[PDB]
């Protein structure tokens, strides 16, 4: 139950907002952690958001006029009015939490424990428009088939910008299920892979959807992996 | 000194930082934080405003 | 835009005891403390292992330490298993309640059994030839150390235009993952007779050779 929720993704063109939104569920956010950690894969990351109620001067010098966040407490949500975007601020955030050193925990000490987290957003701030994800079905082959464990998949290819999400059989295929990461094409397109390792008796009885979904496009193609049946 | 809607004009303060003498009053917002080494508090948690 | 010295490389034998560090200034010497060193796995949150340097986490192996002088550092990590080989950071004051922190030791665990490469080569589908669109779908999936460069053979023939390869990336099993991708058009890929993707993983090499439909 207890848990932190992004939602509130969408599409952000350079001249628009969006309003973001992390909502706590079991506790209330009336007084418990939201820290806004803001993760680019490979490199450091940064802690930015600096919003502690009450509306006094604590503020990082360097986001100076661009995040403006609000408050609310009773309905166990914050909501993030993230202003003036910029195109390189192409980051997956997380709220999380943290410890001090009132309660049980902290009698004689420091605090500053992050424990719980959330699970991001996907939110692309890109000039360009959106465009709609191209699913290909990966079938398998007469070396999977005859391998024993046939490996059967849809590529997604040439979909701009992220994300896109794949899953097998609404949930009803999770042994075997590997998904292989997104490409960065030199003209900046994008291709990622979902492969599962099924039994070779199960191709053409068995039924192998995957389901790839594009939020900001908002394109859901449950698309049909099929032997190669000449 | 009860509206429908709660009041919310008067404040009151549960716990101070030091001891007291008689016939004082405090005139500081000073915070209230668990042990030592106080946290000078802007609303957050596990310090006391 | 704020970023202190970590010694990014760190690498030690199973059982042993290694030493994180993260770099401050002489505003950071007289007398604060707040120090919490991280864990991750690359790819996803963090982890809380070692927190109030000296004491003890609630829930966390006792095989983990920190200790503290003047400018010579340890977070020591001891009694090193197989999956340790994760992201770590520290935590740091920067004044008035204020936050900063190091530059990502990355930990590598060596002593372990090398694995030889599974490739699986993909051809593109049918579908995709009608959409005049052709892609080497080259997966390779548990092998480690993870230093793989992704060859194309074209009828025997090193291709380097339209080759794209992913960066290592730690899969379940302890070991790293590449997907690469050669686009081509449908006219250069019934033209030429097979097409093999190989890998050079450790000198081992692993080789998918696939061909065009026949029908």
């Amino acid at each position: 139950e207890v848990q932190l929720v992004e939602s509130g993704g969408g599409l952000v063109q350079p001249g628009g907002s969006l309003r973001l939104s992390c909502a706590a569920s079991g506790f209330t956010v009336s007084s418990n952690y939201m820290s806004w950690v803001r993760q680019a894969p490979g490199k450091g990351l940064e802690w930015v958001s600096a919003i502690y109620s009450g509306d006094s001067t604590y503020y990082a010098d360097s986001v100076k006029g661009r995040f403006t966040i609000s408050r609310h407490n009773p309905k166990n949500t914050l909501y993030l009015q993230m202003n003036s975007l910029r195109a390189e601020d192409t980051a997956v955030y997380y709220c999380a939490r943290l410890v001090g050193a009132l309660t049980n925990i902290v009698v004689s000490g420091d605090g500053g424990a992050f424990d719980i987290w959330g699970q991001g957003t996907m939110v692309t701030v890109s000039s360009a428009s959106t465009k709609g994800p191209s699913v290909f079905p990966l079938a398998p082959s007469s070396k999977s088939t005859s391998g024993g464990t046939a490996a059967l998949g849809c590529l997604v290819k040439d979909y701009f910008p992220e994300p896109v999400t794949v899953s097998w059989n609404s949930g009803a295929l999770t042994s075997g299920v590997h998904t292989f990461p997104a490409v960065l094409q030199s003209s900046g397109l994008y291709s990622l892979s979902s492969v599962v390792t099924v039994p070779s008796s199960s191709l053409g009885t068995q039924t192998y959807i995957c389901n790839v979904n594009h939020k900001p496009s908002n394109t859901k193609v449950d698309k049909r992996v099929e032997p190669k049946s000449c | 000194d009860s509206k429908v809607g709660g009041n919310y004009n008067y404040l009151y303060r549960l716990f101070r930082k030091s001891n007291l003498k008689p016939f004082e009053r405090d005139i500081s917002t000073e915070i209230y934080q668990a042990g030592s080494t106080p946290c000078n508090g802007v609303e957050g948690f596990n310090c006391y405003f | 835009s704020y970023e202190l010295t970590q010694p990014a490389s760190v690498s030690g034998s199973p059982g042993q005891s290694i030493t994180i560090s993260c770099t401050g200034t002489s505003s950071d010497v007289g007398s604060y403390n707040l120090v919490s060193w991280y864990q991750q796995h690359p790819g996803k949150a963090p982890k809380l292992m070692i927190y109030e340097v000296s004491k003890r986490p609630s829930g966390v192996s006792n095989r983990f330490s920190g200790s503290k002088s003047g400018n010579t550092a340890s977070l020591t990590i001891s009694g090193l298993q197989a999956e340790d080989e994760v992201d770590y950071y520290c935590c740091s004051y920067a004044g008035s309640s204020t936050w900063v922190f190091g530059g990502g030791t990355k930990l590598t665990v060596l002593s372990q059994p090398k694995a030889a490469p599974s490739v699986t080569l993909f051809p593109p589908s049918s579908e995709e030839l009608q959409a005049n669109k052709a892609t080497l779908v080259c997966l390779i999936s548990d092998f480690y150390p993870g230093a793989v460069t992704v060859a194309w053979k074209a009828d025997s023939s090193p291709v380097k235009a339209g080759v794209e390869t992913t960066t290592p990336s730690k899969q379940s099993n302890n070991k790293y993952a590449a997907s690469s991708y050669l686009s081509l058009t449908p006219e250069q890929w019934k033209s030429h007779r097979s097409y093999s993707c190989q890998v050079t993983h450790e000198g081992s090499t692993v080789e998918k050779t696939v061909a065009p439909t026949e029908c």
